[PDB]
């Protein structure tokens, strides 16, 4: 499994 | 290069922690001593809270009766909760008297609760508890405190009553669920990262397991602790490793739970 | 795969309550959790709970086996014990069945033979007419009394040792601030990786103490792991860090 | 003002 800072940022901003 | 923090918010954090660990006597002591309450309730919600925490059940009933004829106001469950707490307190007074009239009071509370009970089986369980020499001899009511039960009753009542409060700029902050534990673990991770960066630069590159097993929650190696080094280090640094995909390992915590005295 | 004990967290909270002199809450938490911040022998803990629960004659009977020793000041110990007893008696007398003035006068003349100077006792005699030094809290006074007797009885009562069970000093504050800085660092790393401009003052202002509900994970640690070892020694300014602490609005009721 | 990271560990050790 791989994840990036940009991926986490987009996961957070697309969840409000 | 300056940060402002409020001690009242730290006390709100530790209040949330005490509530999460069912240390409600400590929580009430801390509230009445420091004056702070985690959350912003109405001027009448504070009165309802003080009534519930002091055992003024008849006053609580006469206080919400103006809200009886409403719409989504579940008066059945509200009166059930109130009268059930009243009956359990009368029962705890009765079984510890061993008498006088506390048995009469317990049976009167049981008859008053006879109608608002959600099911006849729960009423049968209540009348069965009435017989036991200690209501704590039941698996469901084994660990049952008056203070914790009053706090749970207030938490269940406010969620149904809320029915307003005054809006403010930033005076309405609560403490998020398990915020102090989260901040403590994040500070421990900050210490781990600072140690990993100070050691990796200082030659010996240990595996990430080393800095995680080197966690010390009680004693802190950093006397000043905040050097503000990690932020300024990230400041002047090439922006290519920020777009570097990494591993998504999960953080496994094992909590040694508290052994509360009975 | 880490180990976290709630007892250590409660010790941090105890240290924080002692730093702000919230001793009623500290004692309530000690009693309700069974946790004591610090190392103490089985006898020192007994003396501690005797002093905290207000058992002064029992304390005097407990420490009497040590008054016969040479290198011991049996004059100041009884002095402070009977002084705290007399102050608590005067306070419980000041409350609006009364026979407590007899006990107050008896506790006063019980410590007359133990004061260092006579003018101090003379001033103490004037307290029966009232509140001239009203930072005197019984819980705080009992804690100070236990500390002042422990800094002298521990020579005969050994600690059975190290100080590896004490919750340091202000450690809860340090860990909270470090968690805030971890959140700042992760918001910075997310910003400069998603194509957003960012500076140092904005991430410092973006501190949400009560909670930006960024969940907890070791993502930054894995990013440090999978990152080359040739950039871990850079040149950056060691900034002037200051933390203004809005102190407590301690109410007036007891 | 000052620029160092590997020196921070040594400065903390000197105590």
């Amino acid at each position: 499994k791989m994840t990036s800072f940009a991926e986490r940022k987009k996961q957070l901003v697309k969840a409000e | 290069e300056t940060v402002n923090v409020k001690e009242v918010e730290i006390i709100k954090l530790i209040l949330d922690f005490l509530n999460s660990k069912k240390l409600h006597i400590s929580m009430l002591a801390l509230e009445k001593e420091s004056g702070v309450i985690n959350g912003l309730f109405s001027d009448d919600m504070l009165f309802l809270r003080q009534l519930i925490l002091d055992g003024q059940w008849d006053e609580v009933l006469q206080f919400i009766q103006p809200l009886e004829c409403m719409e989504k106001f579940d008066k059945k469950r509200f009166r059930y909760i109130i009268l059930k707490q009243k009956f359990l307190e009368a029962l705890c007074v009765n079984n510890a008297m061993s008498l006088e009239f506390t048995m009469q009071e317990a049976v009167q509370c049981l008859h008053a609760l006879e109608e608002y009970c959600p099911s006849k089986d729960d009423y049968s369980k209540l009348c069965l508890l009435l017989t036991l020499p200690r209501l704590t001899n039941h698996a469901e009511f084994k660990d049952w405190n008056p203070s914790t039960a009053r706090v749970h009753c207030f938490e269940e009542v406010c969620v149904m009553v809320a029915p307003a409060d005054r809006k403010l700029s930033e005076a309405g902050f609560k403490a998020s669920n398990n915020r102090l534990f989260q901040l403590v673990m994040k500070g421990l991770l900050y210490e781990c990262c600072v140690e990993f960066c100070q050691s990796k630069a200082t030659g010996e590159e240990i595996t990430e397991s080393e800095v995680l097993l080197g966690i010390d929650l009680l004693c802190g190696n950093g006397c000043d602790d905040l050097d503000l080094s990690l932020l300024s280090w990230l400041q002047n640094l090439p922006s290519s490793v920020f777009s570097c995909a990494f591993e998504q390992k999960m953080l496994n915590i094992h909590v040694d739970k508290l052994l509360k005295p009975t």
